């Protein structure tokens, strides 16, 4: 068999899922400061009851 | 007098050979912003008069 047809190949672009990605979370940013003022306050205001 | 001709076939673009990819395993590191953290013990005496 010979053919008079001209081929053409089209495959659909497959699905692709995007997972959530973060370089730094806000908890790491809150921990970036050398002294979280709030936690220092809460610790130091327990001295009499401790 | 007037005489024309049909155009002949053309050179069709070659399908490019394509990219080559290297399979590998990768671990991506970033800048550290976390402070170094180590536990210590404090000794002191509160005084009052
Ligand atoms: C039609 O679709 C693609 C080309 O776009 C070919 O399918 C892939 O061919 C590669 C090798 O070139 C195989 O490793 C894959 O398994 C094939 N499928 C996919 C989804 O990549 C296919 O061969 C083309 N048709 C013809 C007749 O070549
Ligand atoms: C990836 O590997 C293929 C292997 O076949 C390379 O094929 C080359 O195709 C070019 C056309 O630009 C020729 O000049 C070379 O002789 C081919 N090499 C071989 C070994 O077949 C292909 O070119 C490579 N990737 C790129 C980007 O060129």
């Amino acid at each position: 068999t010979v053919s008079t047809f001209i081929d053409l190949n089209i495959t659909m672009l497959e699905d692709h899922e995007f997972v959530p990605l973060e370089v730094y979370t806000r908890h790491e940013i809150k921990d970036s400061g050398l002294l979280d003022y709030t936690e220092v306050q809460r610790r130091n205001q327990l001295h009499d009851l401790r | 007098a007037t005489v024309v001709q049909f155009e002949q076939p053309r050179r069709c673009p070659t399908r490019p050979e394509g990219q080559n990819y290297t399979e590998g395993i990768a671990v991506v590191f970033k800048e550290n912003i976390a402070p170094y953290k180590f536990k210590a013990t404090m000794y002191y005496k509160d005084v009052t008069v």
